[PDB]
């Protein structure tokens, strides 16, 4: 099966350190998932998945989705990776919060009780008072995460850049554990 | 294929569930190609080791697995690793449990065939090459070559592969006997094979003249049926052949095609004479096409048969041979005749003494010296004596030809000897029934015998008489002829039994072939001589065809042969469905008859309901509209059958003009457009334009007439939208009509209107 779905958001935060993260930890990880890029058959098999980046709210008084990726065949997702334009906060909630919804309707509707697991990374440090403002879901980042992992545990790992700021203190008042303990100078690991 | 893969299983696989399991029992290729083209994707990424080998098949995984049943064999075999449990899905032969020691009849294609093509092309290759090798070590116990010579399309797309297979095994008339190529399929081949292409079989009769001719063949004493294979194609090949395909035997009538086949070759001209007429290839010019034949000329006159003299050489352009008259020689100057009847006599009377001598005085055969004596013997109750048996069948091998030539010139000579009927009598109660138990020659080259001397001016007036007893001698082998209608045609496609039950046919009423019906003092049965028998004497009527048209074309003059060739068609219609090819068959009697077809249309009046009666034996329901024709010209053909013609006419181009979309090709066309001679529906619409109303005077003037009211007239049934078709239809028919037909409408065309 493998069915994990890859969300970023540090396009705004960090352009040309967003090639070399890819090149880094997702172009490998996305030969894990594919036989190697040509085209190649795409379908309804239950391991397709989507592709969420946007950017914050402060350049962006008329636009914020622009996404189309049903299968994407694990070849256009990659495809349009390096093909991305680029632009304090980083507004991730609405983009978490979106996600989070996408994931309800998958389980919800693609069901076979299908042991759903996703990975997030995000460079940008996040902070935003709206959440949702779609949805039944109110409250903060703070809010956000916490309902996230400790209502349902949805399996999810946190490898950041080897620089940090002053967010993974904060991101610790989830009971679930953030998990970040894959801290190793060895490349990126298939599946530890 | 990847991006034509993935846009057939976006198109087709355009559902979010994975539905119709689709058994499918009688067809499911078509149901299960998508999980046949994964299997083949997936196996083309194992081979390229890339692709990660088109892994989940989470999708379609319920498909994918179907396999774990006839129906159920899609053989994906042809990559590798799968010729031993999955080749088991079609049963073979049983060689570890234990002339008639085969079980298993043979497969049906429609059922299984019909798809499994891409796999078994050279498997049976191997065992008949394994076989070639040392010998043929014991009798061919493999009948599932029947399955094998229902296969067109293989060689079709493979002619080069094929080829060279043939000329790989050329060279085993050097290493054992060339014999087990060719009656392994030669039989099969003309029989369950029709239609081929005319450069591939030509060719194949070359190699098949070449082989006969070298090497050695008078060992083979059951090769009539090599002669019978060839002059049953040669025939089916003459329509439209030759003017084009002249470049493709340029040579090869310049090397060989007159070794010994005489006869043969007298059958060729014959077609050839009968082709000119259509479509005017020499009438054009005198000599400068002739070229093409002057050397076909010279073969022929190189034993210069076909000597009539210039006396009725009628059906030709410009008779060219006609030229060498003095090579006729008739009856050696009927002088020589009482000579050699005093040779013979006194032969018989030193023969009385020479049982010792006998035997080397019969070397180098003498053909035209010996062979007369055997009208007395066997007259004083088969005095065979088996002295010279074995000595003929060891050593007249190939001058049998001029052996019964001879023969067949004397025995009409004997019986001409009645001129006025004070014979008759005498025939009637002791010659015609001594005749019968047992000749030898078994009306096998009795046909060119006769045309020889028979159809000469000469003696017509009894020669006649002589044709006319020697058609209505059988009396006691028709009898199986006529029984045998119900054996071949019930199954001829729809194989069930056929195997079991030729074999049970050819078990029971013959006894034997080579040998006499006397039962010596030891008689050891030991039977082994039947290598293969699936037609026992069905073949003969693809040879009698010919004897038949020859009969009746040629000979014309003298009207009560139709009393007799009635009579013939009523007791071998069930012999005659094999072929339909009557336009050719008519097309040629009326070449110059036309002036004076009123004496042959007097009969003709009733040959038609004759040739339409024989006909009638064929039950393809392919036919429904001919016999409403036949029941709206029953009674009063004098009255009814022109006006309604008109009809007829418009239906039947609507047919033609139909033959796209409409409803016609249903039930009229069917089954299956292989063997039913329809390359295309063009000879369905010539089919009947002829025989419509030969009877009456409705030819010359009437007929056109009726052709061309249904242009300058504004017919109700004709539609004014489609015109240009009908016009088309129109024309494609009279291109295929005698002269007078399509010349009158010219000169009515450009009588008035202009």
């Amino acid at each position: 099966v493998a069915d994990v779905v890859f969300v970023i958001e540090g396009t705004a935060n960090l352009g040309p350190y967003f090639e070399g993260l890819r090149k880094h930890y997702l172009l490998p990880a996305i030969e894990y998932f594919n036989g190697g890029p040509p085209d190649f058959g795409g379908d309804y098999g239950g391991t397709q998945y989507s592709l969420v980046v946007f950017n914050t709210v402060d350049c962006a008084p008329e636009s914020y989705v622009q996404c189309h990726a049903p299968t994407s065949s694990a070849y256009e997702f990659v495809t349009w990776l390096d093909g991305i334009k680029f632009m304090s906060c980083s507004l991730i909630a609405e983009g978490l919060s979106t996600a989070l919804q996408l994931f309800d309707d998958f389980k919800k509707m693609r069901e076979q009780q299908t042991h759903r697991v996703c990975l997030l990374i995000c460079n940008s440090p996040p902070y935003l008072l709206p959440a949702v403002e779609s949805t039944t879901y109110s409250g903060c980042t703070t809010e956000n995460l916490v309902q996230q992992i400790g209502e349902r545990g949805i399996h999810f790992s946190i490898v950041s850049p080897r620089k940090l700021p002053a967010l993974r203190l904060l991101f610790e008042k989830a009971a679930p554990p953030a998990l970040l303990e894959p801290l190793q100078p060895p490349t990126d690991v298939s599946q530890d | 294929f990847l991006p034509v893969m993935k846009l057939f299983d976006l198109l087709y696989p355009e559902k979010e569930y994975i539905p119709v399991p689709d058994i499918n029992k009688p067809q499911s290729t078509h149901a299960f190609a998508m999980t046949c083209i994964w299997i083949h994707l997936n196996r083309k990424a194992q081979n390229d080791n890339s692709k990660l080998q088109i892994p989940i098949p989470h999708s379609l995984r319920l498909h994918h697995e179907f396999l774990q049943i006839a129906l159920l064999c899609n053989a994906y075999s042809t990559n590798s690793e799968c010729f031993t449990l999955p080749m088991g899905a079609l049963v073979e032969t049983i060689y570890g449990n234990g002339g008639s020691i085969t079980p298993l009849p043979m497969n049906l294609l429609d059922s299984l065939t019909v798809h499994a093509k891409m796999s078994l092309i050279h498997s049976i290759a191997t065992r008949v090459i394994k076989l070639a090798h040392a010998k043929s070590s014991v009798a061919l116990a493999p009948a599932l070559v029947e399955t094998y010579s229902r296969l067109l399309v293989y060689m079709e797309i493979e002619s080069l592969g094929i080829k060279g297979f043939i000329s790989q095994l050329l060279p085993t008339v050097f290493k054992s006997h060339a014999w087990g190529i060719l009656h392994t399929l030669l039989e099969m081949f003309s029989y369950r094979m029709h239609h081929i292409q005319p450069h591939y079989r030509v060719q194949l009769l070359s190699h098949l003249h070449t082989l006969a001719a070298v090497a050695q063949t008078n060992q083979n004493q059951l090769h009539l049926c090599v002669e019978s294979t060839a002059l049953r194609l040669i025939t089916a090949l003459g329509s439209s052949e030759v003017q084009p395909q002249f470049t493709r035997f340029l040579s090869d009538p310049k090397t060989v095609l007159s070794a010994e086949s005489e006869e043969l070759n007298r059958a060729l001209i014959l077609t050839l004479a009968r082709a000119t007429h259509v479509t005017d290839f020499f009438t054009g010019s005198d000599s400068i096409q002739g070229t093409w034949c002057k050397d076909i000329l010279q073969t022929i006159m190189s034993f210069t048969p076909h000597n009539w003299a210039s006396h009725t050489l009628s059906c030709f352009p410009g008779p060219l041979q006609a030229f060498f008259k003095q090579n006729n020689v008739p009856q050696e100057s009927r002088f020589n005749l009482k000579k050699n009847v005093e040779e013979e006599y006194r032969k018989w009377k030193s023969m009385s003494n020479e049982n010792d001598i006998i035997t080397h005085f019969s070397m180098q055969g003498s053909p035209p010296l010996f062979l007369c004596l055997l009208w007395k013997m066997l007259l004083e109750t088969d005095h065979i004596n088996q002295i010279g048996y074995r000595v003929l069948e060891r050593i007249g091998a190939r001058a049998l030809v001029a052996h019964v030539r001879t023969f067949a010139d004397f025995l009409v000579y004997e019986f001409s000897t009645s001129a006025g009927g004070q014979q008759l009598n005498k025939c009637i109660e002791i010659l015609n029934d001594m005749v019968w138990k047992y000749n030898i020659v078994t009306l096998d080259r009795l046909i060119l015998c006769l045309a020889m001397r028979s159809h000469e001016g000469n003696e017509a007036q009894v020669c006649y008489f002589i044709i006319q007893l020697l058609l209505l001698k059988p009396n006691d082998f028709r009898n199986r002829v006529s029984d045998f209608v119900k054996e071949n045609s019930p199954e001829h496609w729809l194989q069930n039994d056929w195997h079991t039950k030729h074999m049970n046919y050819h078990k029971k009423y013959p006894e034997k072939l080579y040998f006499e019906g006397l039962a010596e003092q030891v008689d050891p049965p030991v039977q082994i001589q039947s290598p293969y028998l699936p037609i026992y004497f069905g073949n003969v009527c693809l040879r009698f065809l010919p004897v038949f048209d020859i009969v009746i074309h040629r000979f014309l003059e003298l009207l009560p042969v139709s009393k007799s060739l009635e009579t013939l068609l009523d007791h071998l219609g069930g012999l005659y469905k094999f072929h339909d090819r009557p336009v050719t068959y008519l097309y040629n009697t009326l070449h110059y008859y036309e002036m004076h077809l009123r004496d042959r249309a007097f009969l003709k009046r009733k040959l038609v309901h004759a040739i339409i009666g024989s006909l009638k034996d064929n039950r393809p329901q392919g036919w429904c509209l001919s016999d409403t024709y036949l029941k709206c010209a029953m009674n009063a053909r004098e009255e009814n059958p022109w006006v309604p013609d008109d009809t007829y006419y418009c239906r039947l181009i609507g047919r033609l003009v139909d033959t796209m979309a409409g409803k016609s090709p249903g039930p009229f066309p069917n089954c299956d457009w292989r063997f039913n001679e329809f390359p295309n529906p063009a000879a369905h619409a010539l089919h009947v334009t002829c025989v419509e109303l030969m009877a009456l005077a409705v030819s010359g003037k009437e007929v056109g007439n009726a052709l061309l009211n249904v242009v300058l007239k504004s017919q109700p049934l004709v539609p004014r939208e489609n015109i240009t078709a009908w016009m088309n239809a129109i024309g494609l028919i009279i291109t295929a009509l005698p002269e007078p037909y399509w010349i009158v409408l010219h000169d009515r065309i450009v009588s008035v209107i202009s």
